[PDB]
């Protein structure tokens, strides 16, 4: 870091963050390159197909919720201005 | 008796011709397990049996079947699974099977001797300090 | 008593998967290719466009 | 004609439709025969409406018996266009299905016309 | 012996299919919604359930697997095995598998449904089947006639 | 019954017959309604106003 | 109010929309020559008048009120000639009447446009219209889905070949239709024809020119060359 | 008087595309088909 | 690399081949069999099979003894074609033109498709008239051996014209009608190519039912789409796209009008210039030129669809009256009224009977 | 029209191809000892049954 030279070139550099300063980056600056941590923009068409696969499982987990409820509220029955 | 033909022109191989038809492998999760516990299998027999110590980096081979043991025609009185005995996979097998407990006390112990002094007991010392 | 409990527990269950497909099914409202009306910016105004899915 | 606990009165068919454009702003709606029967199947189902302008009727006579085997309301009003055209799809719709909700005003207003489709019972 | 036995079992069958249900089998075969009626249990059970329910019969193994972790849903059920879909190519057989289902919906709901004065003939019985194996056949041949995807032609010099 | 008033808010009060089967009542909500007998079908509707005479607007 | 209003094509009848609508519309014929109170019309709907024209005579007229209820009335007689449906449409916003060589009895005018809050676009033959009875239930001649929001204003050419509408709450919404074949003419307006969110449309009276009108106070001008 | 008729290039296409090129209609009749739905009669 | 472009503009001009493999490659291009034994195929075993196949359609058909004498012979075993002078070779080509024409029949045929094979594996037909071939194949767009054409044409010697199945040869599959019309369409060239081969065919009297056939749904919906494109709303602009369609369409339109002797491309003639009328808004002494070529030329058998014809034609004429000939040949006619009031049943005649009366 | 016979008819049928199949293997087995090239050629069991008759 003493013998750095300013005018390098890479090409990293043309694909990473930098970490540059306090004065760009804020309170939350250590000199760290960051990169991602694995996901991205994930592009719409993709996400239609997601919203429609957890509508699947989210209907499905709420036909056997369903079931459920009615046995179990017919068996609370069971359990436990009227006569005249 | 002569007709007109069709034309159908539209990687490495994927089932061998010198072993008689074994496909390439499917990488599934459960066979990922599968092949994790053969590599392992080692320590799955603690201490009772020793293995040959099968080294590669990785451990997945091309192709491999998982099949069935059939039947002992000489012998099924014992060496014969029960009803409750089978299993899918031979990983939920080794599960099922009894010992289990002896590995969960043998994991309680290396996870404490590795757990000795890192930071755990520098903060206890850092309590009997500030204290 | 414990059956009663039970049943609480059901119903919330119930409910809240109830509430989450309601959550789905709007998504797919704002999502969708063409304009359609349906539920709330996250200020609260209610979407409505009377133009019809042509 | 099988279409018997029939709602031609035009004031009662303006409000449904009304009610029914309300819920194809709301997205409490399912469209399509059917959508209809999963609603019903997975009893979601508050109220169910068929128009009796369909080419065969035999097509959309499945559904009330299971509207007697799951006790819900439902009621033929006249014309496929006309229910189409207020579900705001500019197609011919022979089914419509309102599921209700936790709470809403739309839940009020469906109360009000089961109300009054029990009425006409 | 057991296989003429079979064999007339089958003649049988496509009898007493002709006379259960004239759209269903004048649409997509006897031994098909054999099949159906057989997961079925009976038929006005069949006419209960919707459309795309009658695409996934059958295959609710592969069905449940794939709604339980999200995996892609399975396209189709004893569709595959019927006639109809067979002439078609990937996305294709799939698009006609749903067309199809919905007429199946329709038609069987018609022959479980619609009353006849009993002076009423098997094809004005069935015409509601054979407007939706007419409209169908056209469906599959236009999908499949799809023209290709066009190019910019080169010449030797890529010109 | 023939047939009942859709509205929870009307009341049938005035009856008269213009055919056997054609029966025409004046009703509380401004209206005239014509139904016919036979299957308890309705004809038609009449309306009338606000009474214009003020408030009271139910004619 | 004075709003809504219709002044014969003999320039004889003046009639007016009520501020009434309470179970349906009503409206008054005046003597225009006088301005007078001569005649009221009155029908039985939801909300009351939708839109109302003559015919080509000037004796009897139409309302369209919301729900889609058509309602032709003729001054001889002095009443409602009769009612009919405009076919599924929940709720009319615009009517408007033309032609030549109908129906005498009904004035002698060919067609019938009826445009509705969803925003399609029902045409109708009144030569079809006729069962002096009528079709309850008419049949559409042609049906109109070429506009997705209410269309705003609809307008009839003089000869009875042109019919011109659009809605305003998208950008230029206009398009327009050729009698007796009842299509829309696939080459015009452009995106960019700036036409604007579309108010006012008029054929000219020599059926050679159209003027129409935004929202923004811009009216422009074309030549409709045959 | 009378204008041109307006018709589907998918209907006209389709009318020949109900049978490939040979084991057709006779051309009379085919060309029977194209007048009648090319016909401007009521 | 432009003296790269320059050579390789010369090797697509390669013909004859000049290196083993390329030969080799060349050589075992074929129709009926598998390249792997085509390449173990001699002369000879392959001049039995075609030959046994050509006496099988000389049996068939007597018009085949010409090619007999010609092109099916013992010496046109030995006969290389890239050995001879331009003028032996434009010989050899008319004479394979005229057997392709005289074969464009019977096609979907076994013993043809062998005789095929020996103009392939023998003449190279598949290079050195790609054309002709191509468009007499061309009507047969779902059957596997226009497949297997499609599959050992060279793709550089495909005509400009016809360079639309490069999707097809990339992925082998047969290509519909709907691709054909729309390179028709927006491709006028195609149609002329195919138009020239089917007049050439009923010129030399070799016309049959499956080439009309095909040509008529051709010619229908391909002027159809010209149309349905070259109506722009702009005045002098359609007047001169009609002009252009006019002059592109004249020749082949006059020749099926009045091809005397094929009544079936009369018939078609009438289609096209029916939808002519009906569809496009084109002026009147042009619709009656349509209407003067077809009386000049129908006959008894095409009588009552040139009838039909006319109901169209003057239907749609704007003028009140009929010049001359016209009404000279509907005197002519035999059953006037009564094929009138049958015609009249389904299409409106009221303006022919109008200038017929004024005439 | 009843469906009881259906459903019963269509078990059958299930039933029938599963027992023709192993019958099928089971005959091929039986005379594949007397004469197997039957087997190693003709696959097709009803025939089998035919010719071995």
């Amino acid at each position: 870091a003493a013998e750095r030279n300013e005018d390098e070139f890479y090409f990293g550099m043309m694909s990473r963050k930098g970490p540059g300063s306090a004065l760009t980056r804020g309170k939350g600056f250590t000199g760290t390159v960051d990169g991602d941590r694995g996901n991205k923009a994930l592009s719409v068409e993709t996400v239609r197909l997601l919203k429609t696969q957890d509508l699947g499982y989210v209907r499905t987990m709420r036909n056997i919720a369903a079931k459920e409820l009615k046995e179990l509220e017919e068996r609370y029955v069971l359990a436990g201005p009227k006569k005249i | 008796e002569l007709s007109v033909r069709v034309p159908q022109l539209p990687g490495p191989p994927d089932t061998l011709s010198d072993w008689y038809n074994i496909p390439r492998t499917n990488l599934t999760p459960e066979l990922k397990r599968d092949l994790q516990l053969l590599r392992m299998r080692d320590v799955v027999a603690m201490g009772k049996q020793f293995f040959k110590k099968d080294n590669r980096k990785d451990f997945v081979p091309e192709y491999c079947q998982v099949g069935t043991i059939i039947a002992g025609a000489t012998d099924g009185v014992s060496g014969r699974l029960t009803r409750k005995e089978r299993k899918r996979t031979i990983v939920e097998e080794v599960l099922s099977s009894d010992s289990v407990s002896k590995y969960k006390r043998k994991y309680h112990e290396i996870q404490e001797h590795k757990k000795s002094g890192r930071k755990g007991y520098y903060k206890k010392l850092m309590a009997a300090r500030k204290r | 008593e414990k059956l009663a409990r039970k049943v609480k527990a059901a119903r919330k269950k119930l409910k809240a998967l109830a509430d989450a497909e309601y959550e789905l099914e709007l998504q797919q409202a704002k999502m969708a290719k063409t304009a359609t009306s349906g539920g709330f910016t996250k200020s609260g105004r209610r979407i409505k466009v009377r133009e019809r899915k042509r | 004609s099988a279409a018997w606990p029939k709602a031609e009165d035009p004031a009662l068919v303006q409000e449904l439709l009304d009610c029914v454009q309300q819920a194809s702003h709301y997205r409490q709606l399912k469209k399509g025969a059917n959508e209809t029967t999963k609603s019903v199947n997975r009893g979601t189902s508050e109220l169910v409406i068929l128009a009796a302008d369909t080419q065969p009727l035999s097509i959309v006579l499945h559904i009330p018996l299971i509207c007697e085997e799951k006790n819900v309301p439902y009621v033929y009003v006249p014309s496929k266009v006309a229910l189409g055209r207020a579900c705001g799809v500019s197609r011919a719709v022979i089914a419509v299905s309102l599921t209700s909700n936790e709470a809403s005003d739309l839940n009020s207003k469906i109360r009000a016309l089961r109300d009054k489709v029990e009425r006409l019972a | 012996e057991r296989s003429e036995y079979r064999r007339q079992l089958a003649e049988y069958l496509q009898n007493r299919m002709k006379a259960i249900s004239p759209n269903m089998t004048e649409l997509i075969g006897a031994l098909v919604g054999a099949r159906l009626i057989a997961h079925s249990g009976s038929l006005v059970n069949l006419a209960k359930n919707p459309g795309s329910t009658i695409q996934i019969l059958g295959a609710e193994k592969a069905l449940f697997r794939a709604l339980k972790t999200k995996h892609a849903t399975p396209k189709y059920g004893i569709i595959y095995h019927a006639s109809l879909v067979g002439q078609a190519s990937g996305p294709n057989k799939g698009k006609i598998a749903r067309q199809l289902a919905a007429k199946i919906a329709l038609s069987v709901r018609t022959d479980a449904f619609e009353d006849f004065p009993e002076n009423a003939d098997d094809e004005t019985r069935a015409a509601v089947g054979i407007q939706a194996r007419a409209k169908l056949e056209n469906n599959l041949r236009l999908l499949e006639g799809k023209p290709l995807n066009k190019g910019v032609a080169l010449g030797p010099n890529g010109i | 019954t023939l047939t009942r008033t859709p509205s929870k808010k009307t009341k049938f009060v005035s009856i008269a017959f213009q055919s056997h089967n054609i029966v025409i009542v004046g009703c509380s909500n401004s209206t005239i309604c014509a139904y016919d007998v036979r299957t308890g079908t309705m004809l038609r509707q009449m309306t009338l106003g606000t009474d214009l005479t003020g408030g009271s607007k139910n004619i | 109010t004075m709003e809504r209003f219709r002044v014969s094509p003999c320039g004889r009848y003046m009639a007016l929309v009520a501020s009434d609508k309470k179970g349906g519309g009503m409206l008054n014929i005046i003597n225009v020559g006088t301005m007078q109170w001569i005649a009221q019309a009155r029908i039985d709907g939801r909300h009351g008048v939708a839109d109302f024209a003559w015919w080509s005579d000037g004796n009897g007229l139409t309302i369209a009120g919301r729900d889609g209820q058509v309602t032709e009335w003729s001054m001889i007689t002095r009443r409602t000639v009769g009612i009919w449906r405009d076919e599924g449409s929940i709720g009319g916003t615009v009517m408007a009447l033309g032609g030549r060589n109908g129906p005498a009895e009904l004035g002698g005018d060919r067609w019938v446009a009826i445009g509705s809050n969803s925003g399609i676009l029902n045409v109708y033959d009144r030569n079809d219209l006729i069962e002096i009875r009528i079709k309850k239930y008419p049949t559409p001649t042609r049906v109109f889905e070429q506009l997705t929001t209410s269309i705003s204003v609809v307008a009839f050419s003089p000869d009875g070949q042109l019919l011109a509408f659009g809605s305003q709450h998208k950008k230029d919404a206009l398009r327009l239709v050729h009698l007796p074949s009842c299509t829309v003419y696939r080459n015009w307006p452009t995106e960019q024809t700036p036409l604007g969110r579309v108010t006012a449309i008029a054929f000219s009276s020599k059926s050679d020119v159209l003027a129409v009108g935004n929202d923004v106070g811009r009216v422009r001008l074309w030549e409709i060359r045959g | 008087d009378t204008h041109a008729v307006v018709v589907a290039p998918q209907r006209l296409a389709e009318i020949f595309n109900a049978a490939p090129a040979f084991a057709m209609p006779p051309i009379e009749d085919v060309f029977y088909q194209v007048a009648s739905l090319f016909s401007t009669k009521p | 690399s432009s003296l790269a472009q320059q050579l390789a503009q010369i090797a697509a001009n390669s013909r004859s081949s000049f290196n083993v493999k390329a030969l080799k490659a060349s050589h075992s291009k074929s129709l009926i069999w598998e390249p792997r034994v085509a390449v173990s195929q001699t002369f000879a075993e392959i001049y039995s099979q075609c030959y046994e196949g050509f006496k099988e359609l000389c049996h068939l058909d007597s018009r085949f003894v010409p090619f007999d004498a010609t092109l099916f012979s013992a010496q046109s075993q030995e006969v290389d074609r890239t050995q001879m002078t331009a003028e032996e070779n434009a010989a050899l080509d008319k004479r394979v033109d005229s057997f392709l024409h005289l074969v464009g029949s019977r096609l979907r045929l076994m013993p043809a498709i062998k005789a095929v094979e020996w103009l392939i594996r023998r003449f190279r037909i598949h290079e050195f008239n790609t054309g002709t071939l191509l468009a007499t194949f061309l009507p047969y767009h779902t059957i596997p051996a226009f497949v297997t054409l499609l599959s050992i044409l060279p793709v550089q010697r495909i005509p400009i014209e016809y360079r639309f199945l490069d999707p097809y040869i990339k992925s082998l599959t047969p290509p519909p009608r709907a691709a054909i019309v729309q390179q028709a369409t927006n491709r006028p060239d195609l149609l002329s190519a195919i138009s020239r081969y089917t007049l050439d065919s009923c010129r030399a009297k070799q016309e049959y039912p499956g080439l009309i056939s095909f040509w008529g749904g051709i010619m229908a919906e391909a002027v159809n789409g010209m149309i349905d494109k070259m109506r722009s709303g702009r005045r002098a602009i359609q007047l001169e796209n009609d002009h252009l369609l006019l002059q592109q369409i004249g020749p082949v339109l006059s020749e099926a009008m009045v091809m005397k002797d094929v009544p079936g491309i009369q018939i078609a003639s009438y289609m096209v210039v029916a939808i002519l009328a009906a569809k496009g808004s084109l002026n009147d002494n042009i619709l009656t030129a349509f209407m003067e070529q077809l009386v000049h030329g129908w006959t008894v058998d095409t009588l009552r669809p040139g009838l039909v014809c006319l109901t169209m034609l003057a239907q749609h004429r704007s003028a009140k009256q009929l010049s001359g000939r016209v009404a000279k040949a509907v005197i002519k006619v035999p059953d006037l009224v009564s094929s009138l009031r049958d015609i009249s049943k389904e299409h409106q005649v009221d303006k022919l009977a109008n200038g017929l009366v004024l005439a | 029209k009843v469906d009881v016979m259906i459903v019963h008819a269509v078990a059958l049928l299930d039933e029938l191809d599963k027992e023709l199949n192993v019958m099928a293997m089971r005959v091929k087995e039986w005379y594949g000892w007397h004469f197997p090239e039957l087997g190693k050629i003709l696959p097709d069991n009803l025939s089998y049954a035919r010719v071995v008759l």
